[PDB]
């Protein structure tokens, strides 16, 4: 890379990170989508 | 309605092979319980053999009966020659299975399945 | 007491001929006499004609009207109506 | 040396299927409807056998769709409804059969677009 | 034409004549003889002819199919006899291959071909294991690929892809146990068939 | 193109483990002999059938031609 | 180069994946763009065959040059979209150079 | 466009965030929630609109065969820009 | 006798005169490729994809348009035919945009697939492509007109099927563009069907946009419940989620179309859902509880009351299984107050004779009628697919249509006789000139709207319409087998409830107010607590929190129509069943099971434990309810007509005004569509 530097992009990490497995920085999977079914919310005023 | 037989030409011949298989399984259970160091009693093992024969008591086709006996003899050979391990023999008893609900209300509470 | 009447019959089968005759002749006079009783006439192809009577607390009885004449049909209604 | 077996063909005891997935399942025997998004009719030739849909739920970890139904993806193909019915009966599945729907022949006439005195005359092309 | 597979009329003619030759000699068992556009000869026979037909092809001086390449089954549920038994034979003498096909259902035995080819032993065990076709007079018929006590014949078209049970280690009983299968992610069924016909040459009559 | 390369087939005489071992060692040598011919007789041209209903088109074509994109889309779905 | 995602949620990768290791959901983004809301790769289902990067029409999904990413847990190998975008931002410098070296063979 | 919910959990570019009573956020305790900080929706809005002198323009996303399939964009409407369906770049006619 | 012999690749086939070359090919199982041709539209002959060689004829002919001649041999796979297809496909793709990855049609695109099967495998087009500007035509249909191939299917569909002439082509040549010219929204109750018929991705569902690909969807064949037409549908699901609704072809019901409400209201199933049992806490607020706690509380009240003290109301989306389950449970405490929200006059024969409340002619019998009299109905919005049937007969059979009621736009010209109910007496008396039109007619059809019977004098209207039908039959200008009298229903559940013996309307509840009231999906507001004793115990069972649920003492979450295998009977009396596409959300349960579980807890176990058994129970009450897809005839119009004359009741001076007069009234009519964000965007679009 001293002779042929990489192309610069604004979103490329400026700071490299090594393998973070087993540390507090480890990746933890989760669902990235939002709730699909919306529940009816009962009224807050009585009228049974 | 004219078919090739497997072993038995009619149900009377087939029931003879069934009873012989039952005798072979009946006598093997004490050796199985000892050989595999099973924690079930011999009575439990023979009860399981009886249960397995009785769920097929309704079959009237000698060819179907023959195949159940062929398969039943394969299972016996797997047990006697210790090709099975302890886990295989214990699979008949479903010990880690939580009891499944039978009556309508219990099924209704737990999910949608019949 | 009686709560509901249901008459099943086929549109075409000869086994429902008497029931068809009863409806075409006497159902109107039956309905005038019992203006507040549900008499559910339900036709379906190739069904056995039948009479269903529903009484209090969900007790139901059914009577076969197969090959009944019209007068036999009339008679079977009267046993149900009286009871 | 053939033998006579008058009994109905019943193989439920030698197929290895657990009981709950014989008695409690409802097989549907049908010819799939044409996908209305396309005019090709080639996926409406054969008879299909599929089973009743059961619960799918979200996996807590990823949100993937989980199932406990071993037959959820089971689809069988048949030349005729009679073959499908035969297969369902010997396996002991309760089934429903839906008559094949075929489009009725239509009367098409390009000339009718320009009728002298009928409403079939088109206002544009 | 560079992208098209060339035909071989010579091989097609030779195989067609041999197909008629086998049919003339064993009319008691031969039901159909066909040759593919890529020149593979198939003999379709009544199941009673397995031993005589295979024996003839092995030992006859104009056949000499000494090598059994493969023996397998195909499950076609829509057929009354759902199982197609396929023998693929090789003749080193005549540098040729032949395919013999018969059929059976769930309850009708087929005769073991072990007397004709010793190679058939394990192939028939595999067919029994994966399809439940019983072979009569087999020296040692039993499962070969599946687990001990495994229920079902997995290569049948109506056997589910992920099966009915799955294994884990349970600490309470200190052994591996089997339980009904539950999948975190269900296998996703795809409908890929185009609704437009691809091959007019294979169109079936209406 | 195996009919276009020259090689010998090793053959045993005793049918035992040793002759099969010698057959395998000699087959490696013959493989080198074939590999040598493949390197020298390697022809130019394309490397998948020029039929885009079977083999996918090149990526550059897929990104410019309508037919290529349709065929790419269908071949991969 | 602008920072916009290349992936347009065509789902060709998901269709071709021999292991069914890809799971995708999508909707119109707030700006109307066609974009994914789920893009998961189960790296323990994946067979690292590269069929997904061949199928992608826009070079969105690639197999990069990293091979030193073993983990202490199974769950860490179930990648979601965030994980995969970070890998893209982490490795793009090398990935762009490798694609440059080989795209004329594709 | 990273913002945090009242609970302090980062909202992703897909709008995901565990709500207050969701037990599932326990997976992040002692660990961290992977969130990519470069929201594409924000970054593509930074690019200037390109002025062209034609009714129809084409886009391949740049880099020729390294971009996306070439599409042609109509620029007749004067009340909005032409946006590329693949890369989101915008065009407007002089 | 009239058939002529033609050959398809040398195979003899006998066809009617006028049969096209394309139709002759389909008789031997070959499908000629097509773009512009559609069997339910007028022939166009503009795509040229269907060109085919006729043996010994130098010129290829358009198969879709060309009538076949005797002795013709159609060569559907000759070199001339194949090369015509390749050339035409090359022309179609020359300017088509490279959009497949971002285009929603990909994977189910006729252009893609016919390119694979009949087109070339590469391009030789070296120019720039055409690009077209997009047209906004409303919130349902997204347009990307660069993909348009100018097949004119949408234009023909809008003109002929929908009766809307707002689509066309402007310009000429390569610049010809489909659209409206002006900025106009194409809002028709049948508008969403142009998505299905557009062969390409030019017209797509805006709600569906980008969400799925066709190969990953599971297809569940089911039945629409947004009206009483019983339109056959396919529910597309993926990974346990309903993704969209498509038409399922049924020649005798909806053909291959569905209404916009059927197509796009499914999004209402993802919101306002009841997912847990709820009871009132000490403060009078609904709080989540278990099924055990909820059903125990209901069972206690049901054991304490008997007779008239217990009543039930069935809403518009209730399945037949739930209906009989609830009727049986109430019958077991000797309650017969099983009511519906929709009213049907109980005078005369009431519900004793099916013919009294059925569309007796059937949907497909509209095509045989020569005159149709509509009374007090806006069929365009009450039964859109039924109105489409009338227009088809109007278009192709020259059908004469007259209307008594508000002069609404039916998409075809009709004779407006007025809105006064008194006109019915004029027609029956012979004074009105239309009476002679009815007498001259061979196959007249009279359709009274169920919406008209919601009036207080609905009994008099039904008698008057029945009276007109009786004169037509007595006059002997009609054949015996043809049926004249018809009721057009609008509620999916109404006919099944009437078959099962439910009381139409809530009049019995108003007469004898109950102490315990079951609301089985009843969201119409017909009975409120202002009509009930002070401490009435109200149990709501349904899938949506809308109108009924906020006033209930107990909420039992049920299944929606996508979430159960349930029986529904359409306005013809045809029994049809849905299939489970996704399971009910949360703790929700199948409707008939809830009542069955409640009956056991209350000590009155119902005698069925499976879906098959509860359907055996239905057969015992009304055998037609288990004859799926069958239309059982209903007779005895004469007996119902005689009983209708026993009690003379007065028509009111009020004009007959349908509940829906314009499109804005169409989009939201039940709990599901009221909860649909897509339906809300449609109301906003057509009002503002
Ligand atoms: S490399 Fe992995 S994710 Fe990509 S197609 Fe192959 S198995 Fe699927
Ligand atoms: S990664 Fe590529 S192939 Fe996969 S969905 Fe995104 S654009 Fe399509
Ligand atoms: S309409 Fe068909 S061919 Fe055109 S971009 Fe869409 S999927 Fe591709
Ligand atoms: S928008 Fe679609 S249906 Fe209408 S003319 Fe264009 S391609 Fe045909
Ligand atoms: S289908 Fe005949 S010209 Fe279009
Ligand atoms: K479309
Ligand atoms: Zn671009």
């Amino acid at each position: 890379p001293t002779v042929k530097p990489p192309t610069a992009r604004k979103f490329i990490w400026t700071n490299h990170k090594f393998n973070l497995s087993g540390t507090p920085q480890q990746y933890v999977p989760y669902s990235t989508t939002r709730k699909k079914i919306q529940e009816w919310v009962p009224p807050s005023t009585p009228y049974k | 309605t004219s078919v090739k037989p497997i072993f038995s030409r009619d149900m009377n011949e087939a029931k003879r092979r069934v009873r012989e298989l039952y005798r072979a399984w009946y006598r093997e259970v004490p050796n199985t319980v000892h050989l595999f160091q099973l924690d079930i009693s011999v009575k439990q093992g023979r009860d399981k053999v009886r249960e397995m024969f009785k769920k097929n008591a309704h079959i009237t086709d000698p060819r179907v009966v023959d195949l159940l006996v062929i398969k039943g003899k394969m299972e016996l050979e797997e047990t006697i020659k210790v090709w099975k391990q302890r886990t295989h023999v214990m699979r008949f008893f479903h010990e880690t299975e939580a009891p499944r609900p039978k009556d309508f209300l219990s099924k209704f509470y737990v999910g949608h399945d019949p | 007491g009686l709560r509901e009447i249901r008459i099943h019959l086929c549109q075409r089968s000869p086994g429902s001929q008497g029931v068809r005759d009863f409806i075409e002749k006497r159902y109107v006079e039956l309905k005038k006499a019992n203006p507040d009783l549900p008499i559910l006439i339900r036709e379906c192809s190739d069904v056995q004609p039948k009479l269903w009577a529903r009484y209090a607390f969900g007790q139901e009885k059914n009577v076969s009207l197969n090959n009944f004449s019209a007068d036999q049909v009339t008679r079977a209604l009267e046993n149900v109506l009286s009871s | 040396q053939l033998i006579t077996v008058d009994e109905k063909l019943d193989i439920t005891t030698i197929t290895g299927v657990p009981e709950e997935h014989i008695k409690t399942r409802k097989a549907r025997i049908f010819v799939p409807a044409r996908n209305n998004m396309q005019s090709g009719v080639n996926n409406t030739k054969k008879w299909k056998m599929e089973f009743d849909t059961r619960e799918r739920w979200e996996n807590p970890l990823m949100g993937w769709a989980s199932t406990a139904d071993p037959l959820s993806n089971l689809v069988l193909t048949f030349s005729t409804k009679e073959d499908a019915v035969a297969f369902a009966e010997k396996n002991g599945w309760s089934y429903d059969v839906e008559e094949r729907k075929v489009p009725k022949p239509k009367s098409k006439s390009y000339g009718a677009n320009f009728s002298w005195n009928k409403r079939t005359r088109v206002s544009t092309k | 034409r560079p992208t098209v597979r060339p035909r071989n009329d010579v091989a097609h003619k030779q195989l067609s004549a041999f197909g008629e030759y086998v049919a003339e000699i064993l009319p008691k068992y031969v039901q159909q003889v066909q040759v593919s556009c890529f020149n593979e000869l198939e003999i379709c026979i009544h199941p009673d002819g397995v031993i005589p037909v295979l024996t003839f092809l092995r030992d006859h001086s104009n056949a000499q199919f000494k090598s059994l390449a493969d023996l397998t089954a195909v499950d076609i549920p829509t057929r009354q006899n759902r199982f197609e038994i396929v023998y693929n034979l090789l003749s080193l003498r005549f540098n040729s291959r032949i395919r013999v096909k018969t059929y059976t259902d769930e309850l009708t035995p087929i005769e073991s071909s072990v007397p004709v080819y010793k190679a058939a032993n394990w192939y028939e065990r595999e067919i029994w294991d994966m399809f439940g076709v019983f072979f009569a007079n087999h020296p040692d018929l039993r499962r070969i690929l599946t687990d001990y006590g495994f229920e079902g014949h997995p290569f049948r078209k109506d056997f589910p892809l992920s099966g009915y049970v799955e294994l884990r280690y349970d600490d309470e009983v200190k052994r591996v146990v089997a339980e009904p299968v539950e999948l975190a992610q269900e296998f996703r069924k795809f409908d890929l068939n185009s609704p437009w016909e691809a091959f007019p040459a294979y169109r079936q009559p209406p | 193109v195996y009919d276009q390369v020259e090689f010998d087939v090793p053959i045993g005489s005793r049918g035992d483990c040793y002759d099969r071992y010698l057959c395998r060692v000699e087959e490696m040598r013959q493989s080198i002999r074939i590999i040598s011919q493949c390197l020298n007789k390697m022809p130019p041209g394309e490397i998948k059938v020029d039929d885009a209903k079977v083999s996918p088109p090149k990526r550059a074509e897929m990104k410019t031609s309508m037919e290529s994109l349709i065929h790419h889309f269908k071949l991969y779905t | 180069p602008s920072g916009e995602e290349r992936c347009i949620a065509c789902k060709l990768c998901e269709a071709v994946c021999p292991a069914q290791a890809i799971t995708i959901e999508a909707e119109p983004r707030a700006d109307g763009s066609r974009r994914t809301t789920r893009y998961d790769i189960d790296m323990t289902k994946c067979i690292y065959c590269g069929f997904c990067q061949e199928a992608c029409p826009v070079d969105a999904i690639v197999e990069g040059p990293n091979f030193e990413f073993s983990t202490e847990t199974h769950e860490e190998l179930l990648y979601n979209k965030e994980k995969l975008l970070n890998n893209g931002d982490k490795w793009e410098a090398e990935i762009a150079a490798n694609i440059q070296a080989d795209y004329l063979y594709r | 466009g990273v913002r945090t919910s009242p609970t302090g959990e980062k909202v992703t570019h897909t709008g995901q965030v565990y709500d207050d009573g969701d037990y599932r956020k326990v997976r992040f305790v002692g660990r961290q929630k992977e969130v990519n900080e470069n929201f594409a929706i924000d970054l593509i809005a930074e690019q200037p609109v390109s002025q062209v002198g034609s009714r129809v323009i084409s886009c391949d996303g740049g880099g020729g065969a390294l971009g996306h399939p070439r599409v042609y964009i109509n620029l007749d409407k004067e009340t909005k820009t032409g946006t590329c369906g693949y890369c989101g770049l915008q065009f407007r006619q002089q | 006798s009239n058939l002529i012999e033609v050959f398809v690749d040398g195979q003899s086939v006998m066809v009617e005169p006028g049969t096209t070359v394309l139709q002759a090919c389909e008789k031997v199982g070959m499908q000629i490729p097509r773009f512009c041709y559609h069997e339910r539209l007028s022939v166009a002959g503009n795509c040229r994809m269907c060109l085919v060689e006729i043996e010994k004829a130098p010129k290829v002919v358009a198969a879709c348009a060309m009538p076949v001649m005797k002795g013709w041999n159609i060569l559907t796979n000759s070199e001339k035919t194949k090369k015509a297809r390749e050339g035409v496909m090359e022309f179609l793709l020359a300017n088509h945009p490279l959009d497949c990855p971002i285009c929603d049609q990909g994977g189910e695109c006729d252009l893609q697939d016919q390119s694979m099967m009949f087109g070339s495998d590469r391009s030789r087009f070296l120019e720039g492509k055409r690009a077209v500007e997009d047209k906004n035509i409303g919130p349902l249909v997204k347009t990307i007109m660069t993909r348009c191939i100018q097949c004119t299917r949408c234009i023909r569909f809008a003109s002929e099927i929908a009766g809307v002439d707002d689509l066309g082509t402007t310009g000429r040549g390569n610049d010809m563009q489909v659209g409206t010219y002006i900025e106009k929204m194409f809002m028709s109750e049948l508008s969403g069907n142009i998505i299905d018929i557009c062969p390409v991705g030019a017209l797509t569902s805006k709600p569906y946009a980008f969400t799925a690909r066709p190969w990953e969807t599971r297809k569940t064949e089911s039945i629409d419940v947004m009206d009483a037409v019983g339109s056959n549908i396919v529910v597309s699901t993926r990974t346990g989620e309903v993704m969209r609704i498509l038409p399922r072809m049924h020649e005798d019901i909806n053909e291959e179309w569905i209404s916009d409400k059927t197509r796009f209201a499914y999004d209402g199933l993802k919101r306002q859902r009841l997912t847990e049992p709820m009871v009132r806490n000490e403060k009078g607020l609904l709080t989540h509880t278990t099924w055990e706690d909820a059903l125990s509380r209901v069972a206690g009240m049901l054991q304490s009351f008997q007779g008239n003290d217990v009543a039930a109301i069935a809403g518009g989306l209730v399945d037949a299984e739930a209906l009989i389950a609830l009727k049986d449970l109430l019958n077991r405490v000797d309650s017969d107050t099983l009511c519906t929200e929709e009213v049907f006059p109980t005078a005369g024969a009431g519900t004793d004779l099916r013919s009294n409340y059925l569309l007796n002619t059937t949907i497909a019998g509209v095509e045989e009628a020569d005159v149709v009299l509509l009374v007090g109905t806006n069929p365009r919005f009450e039964a859109p697919l039924f109105n489409a049937r009338i227009r088809k007969s109007w278009l192709h059979n020259d059908l004469k249509v007259a209307l008594i009621g508000s002069p609404v736009d039916l998409t075809y010209r009709y004779d407006h006789l007025g809105d006064s109910p008194k006109i019915l007496q004029d027609i029956a008396s012979g004074s009105h000139p239309f009476s002679q039109v009815l007498q001259e007619a061979k196959k007249p059809m009279v359709i009274l709207g169920s919406s008209a019977l919601q009036r207080n004098d609905g009994a008099a209207i039904l008698a008057a319409v029945s009276n007109i039908a009786q004169k037509i039959r007595t006059s002997s200008g009609v054949t015996g087998d043809w049926k004249v009298m018809n009721i057009l229903h609008r509620i999916a559940s109404q006919v099944a409830a009437l078959d099962l013996g439910y009381k139409p309307g809530v009049e019995a509840i108003q007469k004898n107010p109950p102490k315990m009231l079951f609301l089985l999906g009843a969201d119409g507001g017909c009975i409120t607590r202002q009509d009930l004793p002070k401490d009435c115990f109200i149990v709501y069972q349904g899938h949506h929190g809308d109108v009924g649920a906020p006033i209930a003492d107990v909420i039992l979450p049920g299944a929606a129509y996508t979430e159960k295998s349930a029986t529904y009977v359409n306005t013809e009396g045809r029994a049809q069943q849905t299939k489970v596409a996704v399971t009910p959300p949360g703790l929700a349960r199948e409707d008939w099971k809830i009542i069955r579980a409640l009956s056991e807890i209350a000590g009155m176990t119902l005698p069925y434990d499976t879906l098959d058994q509860v359907r055996n129970r239905l057969e015992e009450v009304s055998p037609n309810l288990v004859r799926y897809d069958d239309v059982e005839g209903a007779n005895y119009f004469q007996q119902a007509s005689e009983l209708s004359k026993l009690v003379n009741q007065q028509l009111l001076a009020d004009p007959l005004v349908p509940p829906q007069l314009t499109i804005k009234d169409f989009y939201m009519t039940d709990s599901i569509s009221r909860a649909s964000q897509t339906m809300a965007k449609c109301v906003k679009a057509v009002t503002e």
